[PDB]
């Protein structure tokens, strides 16, 4: 049952993933008119659908060697480019994810000053930056993805870093900073902070516009922030834990496979929160069909 | 395989280009307002305040450029030209609250109020002006308050059953206006009470454009 | 007399219209028929023209 | 159908020690 | 007394004109184009997409070389464009934004506008500064602007909200003729071939016919049940067909003085904003608010294509004098070339 | 009224630097493409360099290409023209010229007075160089060229100028059929591929001069010798 349960939920997050992700870029697309969007939210949102994408697409190629008989069939070059890939992805739709909500923050706090530089110019400008500094917070995971002879006649691609007694922790540690710790307080401040200031002084709260508008707001801010923390917390709770740990147990790997399972269902599940939490985009998509 | 001056034409095209995204970028930090109300409703002291057949009035407030719309002089037919307005920012409907034991000059017997209730209603519910904020100003607080002592506001509602103070009168008023809005979900109702001295009626509009501006960029970022 | 002076201007005019000259319908529609046969070859639309001689390729 | 308890280092392994 | 005798008289001569065009309505058109073998599918494809516009776009119309437009959009610009290559030729800044109507001079040397400021801006387009400036202000219309049409260098007949339309002489800026009778607002206006006659349509769903020479109303045309908002004439200067708010479009003869014949379907129910004919007047060409429009084949009054390309109202549309395209402008913010293929 | 004016000309020695102004006023300047057109004594016209509207595009010929530079200041309606490395082929008088490109234009219609500069590819040939001429009879100028002027958009990019004694060249004929403007109908232009015609009804005293044919098919620019007309 093991070698059937484990191929299954990657495959349906694969697949899954795969169809939301195509929807918003097909949806934001069509809004574009086939040109160059003009708009700074869909060029956020377009964005992170495409790193979404290839976070899911190249996903195969890095799990092929977790629920087979555990061999990495891509040789030593493909073994470097694909785990370098797969770790660039990971970062990219992070800080995507971060520009989007602190985007959305300058958008409600700062509605006035703000429209000075939330040009598509920049925006598109930004973007770019964001998989300049994905590249660079990668060079770690690159220099070292080296294949790693196993106990037997199989190999696996892995990292080989050139102290593991010691420079196991600054690996650990500097990915978890850039890719959960960082982001998710940039991004649950950004939202805490919306919902403080989403609604002008004047407004009336009392009216039913005004409530439907705050509930509305309070659940996608909440969505957000709970898929990026369940979904990348366990990665990162067994990240840290495994320092500790010498010889894993059956448990401790069953935990770990499902919480690389989980981290790929953040792809999955980003364009799903923009489909249903999005009254605009879900009642758009829906005359469509 | 253009020509020399074909290509030259072509960087001509790009140049125009250039300057009407320019224009549009321009165009899209600016608040447009559409001023509406009946007559003698304090409409004009608005602009007064905010310094052909259409009159475009234009100020700057905190860093905030606004373009009021006065349609007043427009005498013909609402519904061929109301639709060029949808898409602003906001509109602010002006009202007399001391026309209200009055009676049009040409009726002779529609009450000036009702005439105002009709028009706000067939503008608020119009389908050009679905999700449009409206900037309720209920001008003449002063003379409502003067005129409440002698004449009872049951002369314009009947129904009304509450005390003959301003206090409760106005109230009245107000909400007689926001309850005729038939879509209560996809727009907002910003009430101010201004007068003939009033100097707050430009800063609540900032007040009432930025929370219409918030809105905006809620929709737009998905997270409305 | 606002109202008498533009009810005179009113009948004047449908006596200039009450006195023209009609044909009958099928005379009308004949012409029109008769208009669209002599340049139906030279209507791009109706009969579209060969790719080469298309402006707008 | 393998000895699946090697060392892990993110989505990829690692020699155990 | 005398006013109840007058209003008397004047149904009494609206009877006789209606038995004076039912006495001559001895067949219909559609029994005369019955035998005549039907157009088919008329499938046109979007040569070219006129990209630049910011806002909904109001009016449109061809140059006489048949390859030069000037559309008008709500965001202050008029834009002149080269149809065969998508080139920009002009961008004119307008004072006010509101504009409804644009219009081409057939000399091509101006371009006129006009919307919600009751004026027509006369704008020289050949000037030794090299830029586009307004030559002239067309003021005296109480009302919005909505249709405009130059006769020449120095003659337009502009249509207005006032329930009139004006004749104006360019080089003093002054109407020399106005036409009075409508009832309602005049939405449109077609010039004859021969520039001596023009139709409008108005608020009253009437069509009248004007002398422009000798500025009276010599027809008038019935039978819309609302607003009419679109009129354009048959090439041949005989007929004309209007676009009307009650979702038909219908055909009149000018010396029939009637209708001849009603161009609308059951599916269709929204208004129609535009109206013009191919160069035979074989296809009758409708803009409608269900963002399409549709090919009528206007012998048989069968819908012959649809023009889907637009994803907001279709505004205006303009055939060229030769016939090779047809351009449609919509509230999308795009213009759009179309012709069919062999 | 439009009006540019050239300035910095003058002796300088060869290897030496200079530096021409052309002011601008009367037009929109910055909707204009910019030429530098000098002309050797005695000699015709040479084209030297090209800025468009915008400052996007420019153009150099090979024979001061690397040596001039073409600029503009669009707030101050001004046309530079640096030049280095003068050389006795530079003593020429170099025009400012206007040209604003757009479907239907006429392209070089305006021409500056010039200023005079003293150092101490398609052909195009006008092999009748003087023409004996009457008041009142017609005159034919034709105009060769090694390529085929047409272009596969339908226009013959051929230009004629008239230069007058004493005066700068004058737009006569653009894209080889348009009549410019405030240029009288008597003077009509013909031809067809590689040769041209530039027919002159009903003579008049004013039409005495040297009559050039441009090219615009491609850049360089090049001219014709120049027919002159004579009395």
């Amino acid at each position: 049952y093991i070698n059937i349960i484990m191929p299954s939920v990657f495959g349906t997050i694969c697949l899954l993933g795969i169809i939301g992700n195509s929807t918003v870029i097909f949806a934001v697309v069509k809004k574009s008119k086939l040109h160059w969007c003009n708009n700074v939210p869909d060029i956020f949102i377009i964005n992170l659908s495409v790193v979404d994408l290839l976070f899911l697409l190249g996903m195969p190629f890095m799990i092929h060697q977790l629920m087979g008989n555990g061999v990495w069939h891509f040789g030593e070059t493909m073994c470097t480019l694909i785990t370098a890939m797969d770790a660039n992805s990971q970062f990219t739709s992070t800080y995507i994810l971060t520009a989007m909500a602190i985007d959305r923050y300058l958008a409600t706090v700062h509605p006035i000053s703000s429209t000075k530089f939330r040009k598509p110019s920049v925006a598109t400008l930004v973007i770019c930056l964001l998989w300049a500094l994905s590249f660079i917070s990668i060079t770690p995971v690159w220099l070292y993805a080296r294949l790693i002879p196993f106990p037997g006649g199989a190999v696996g691609c892995g990292i080989r870093l050139p102290n593991p007694d010691t420079d196991l922790y600054w690996f650990t540690l500097y990915q978890f900073f850039l890719a959960f710790a960082l982001p998710f307080v940039v991004i649950t401040a950004a939202y805490v902070r919306i919902l403080q200031r989403m609604t002008s002084s004047v407004a009336p709260a009392s009216q039913r516009s005004i409530r439907l508008r705050t509930k509305r707001v309070t659940r996608t801010a909440i969505a957000i922030c709970l898929v990026f923390f369940v979904c990348w917390a366990p990665y990162y709770v067994l990240q840290l834990t495994q320092l500790s740990i010498s010889r894993p147990t059956l448990t401790f790997v069953y935990l770990y496979n499902a919480a690389i399972s989980l981290g790929y269902a953040n792809s999955c599940l980003n364009p799903f929160v923009y489909i249903v939490l999005c009254e605009t985009f879900r009642k758009r998509l829906v005359l469509s069909v | 395989t253009l020509s020399a001056e074909d290509k030259a034409a072509v960087e001509r095209s790009k140049m125009i280009d250039r300057n009407l995204r320019e224009d549009g970028e321009k165009a899209a930090r600016e608040v447009k307002l559409l001023l509406l109300g009946a007559g003698e409703s304090g409409k004009n002291t608005i602009v007064k305040q905010m310094k052909t057949g259409i009159v475009e009035t234009h100020f700057t407030f905190k860093d905030l450029h606004f373009k009021m719309f006065d349609v007043g002089a427009q005498r013909s037919e609402r519904k061929k030209w109301i639709h060029c307005f949808e898409g602003v920012t906001a509109i602010i409907f002006c009202v007399a609250l001391s026309d209200y034991d009055l009676v049009l000059a040409e009726d002779e017997e529609m009450n000036r109020m009702h005439a105002s209730m009709k028009l706000f209603d067939s503008i608020c519910n119009n389908k050009w002006f679905t999700d449009t904020s409206i900037i309720l100003f209920l001008n003449k607080k002063d003379l409502f308050e003067e005129k409440i002592k002698k004449s009872p506001l049951t002369i314009c509602y009947p129904e009304y059953a509450g005390s003959n103070t301003y206090e409760e009168a106005a109230a009245y008023i107000q909400c007689q206006f926001e309850d005729l809005n038939k879509r209560k979900d996809t727009k907002e109702i910003y009430t101010h009470f201004t007068c003939s001295t009033d100097t707050k009626n430009v800063q609540f509009v900032f007040d009432a454009v930025t929370d219409v501006i918030i809105k905006n960029n809620l929709k737009d970022c998905g997270l409305f | 007399t606002a109202s008498i002076a533009q009810a005179r201007k009113l009948v004047e005019q449908l006596k200039m219209e009450a006195n023209i000259d009609r044909i009958k319908v099928s005379k009308a529609a004949a012409d029109l028929m008769a208009y669209c046969e002599a340049h139906a070859k030279e209507d791009p639309l109706l009969t579209p023209v060969p790719a080469s001689e298309n402006p707008f390729r | 159908d393998f000895d699946m308890l090697r060392c892990m280092l993110g989505r990829v392994y690692r020699p155990c020690w | 007394s005398e006013l109840d005798q007058l209003r008397q008289e004047a149904e009494q001569l609206k009877n006789q004109i209606r038995d004076a065009r039912k006495a001559c309505a001895d067949a219909t058109l559609s029994q005369i184009t019955n035998n005549i073998d039907p157009v088919g599918r008329i499938q046109m494809r979007t040569r070219r997409t006129l990209r630049g516009h910011l806002a909904k776009i109001y009016a449109m119309h061809w140059g006489t070389d048949s390859r030069l437009l000037v559309s008008a959009s709500q965001d202050g610009k008029l834009i002149i464009w080269d149809s065969y290559t998508t080139n920009k030729v002009h961008a004119i800044p307008l004072r006010s934004s509101w504009v409804m109507t644009c219009a081409y001079a057939p000399s091509g040397n101006y371009v006129a506008c006009g919307g919600l400021d009751n004026i027509c801006s006369i704008y020289n387009l050949k000037t030794r500064e090299g830029n586009v400036r307004v030559s002239r202000e067309l003021a005296g219309h109480t009302g919005y602007l909505s249709c405009c049409r130059f006769l020449d260098d120095n003659q337009i007949v502009t249509s207005s909200g006032d329930t009139t339309c004006a004749l104006w002489d360019i080089e003093t800026g002054q109407q020399t003729t106005t036409f009075t009778g409508h009832t309602g607002d005049v939405m449109s206006l077609s010039l004859a071939p021969d520039t001596r006659l023009f139709v409008s349509g108005a608020c009253d769903a009437s069509a009248k016919l004007w002398d422009v020479r000798e500025g009276m109303c010599r027809q008038t045309f019935t039978g819309h049940e609302s607003d009419i908002n679109a009129i354009c004439f048959f090439p041949n200067g005989n007929a004309f067909a209007t676009g009307s708010d009650d979702a038909t479009c219908r055909l009149f003869d000018l010396r029939a003085d009637q209708e001849l014949m009603t161009y609308s379907h059951d599916n269709i129910i929204c208004g129609i904003t535009s109206v013009s004919f191919s160069k035979s007047g074989r296809l009758l060409l409708a803009g409608y608010d269900d963002f399409n429009c549709n090919v009528w084949d206007a012998l048989k009054a069968d819908r012959a294509g649809v023009l889907a390309g637009h994803d907001n109202r279709v505004s205006c549309l303009g055939v060229t004098d030769d016939g090779m395209a047809v351009a449609t402008g919509s509230w999308d913010s795009f213009l759009k070339i179309w012709n069919g293929s062999s | 009224d439009v009006q540019l004016v050239e300035s910095g000309g003058g002796l300088v020695q060869p290897g030496g630097s200079r530096k021409l102004s052309c002011s601008a006023s009367g037009f929109a300047f910055s909707s204009f493409g910019m030429h530098w057109v000098r002309q050797a004594p005695e000699k015709g016209l040479e084209w030297v360099a090209y800025i468009s509207s915008g400052s996007g595009t420019i153009y150099y010929a090979d024979t001061v290409k690397g040596r001039f530079t073409i600029s503009r200041d669009d707030p101050k309606n001004t046309l530079f023209l640096q030049m280095t490395s003068l050389r006795s082929e530079d003593t020429a008088m170099y025009y400012c010229v206007r040209s604003i490109y757009y479907y239907g234009s006429s392209p070089f219609d305006f021409w500056g007075q010039g200023t005079t500069l003293t150092v101490s590819d398609i052909v195009m040939t006008q092999a009748t160089s003087s023409v004996p001429v009457t008041p009142g009879e017609s005159v034919s100028i034709s105009c060769r060229s090694s390529k085929s002027l047409l272009h596969s958009n339908g226009n013959t990019y051929l230009y004629w100028f008239l230069q007058r004694p004493g005066q700068s060249p004058q737009l006569l004929i653009y894209r080889m059929s348009n009549l410019a403007s405030g240029v009288p109908d008597r003077f009509s232009g013909s031809g067809s591929g590689t040769a041209f015609t530039l027919t002159i009804s009903r003579l008049e005293a004013e039409d005495v001069g040297v009559y050039y044919c441009m090219q615009h098919l491609e850049y360089p620019l090049t001219f014709g010798a120049g027919t002159k007309l004579e009395l």
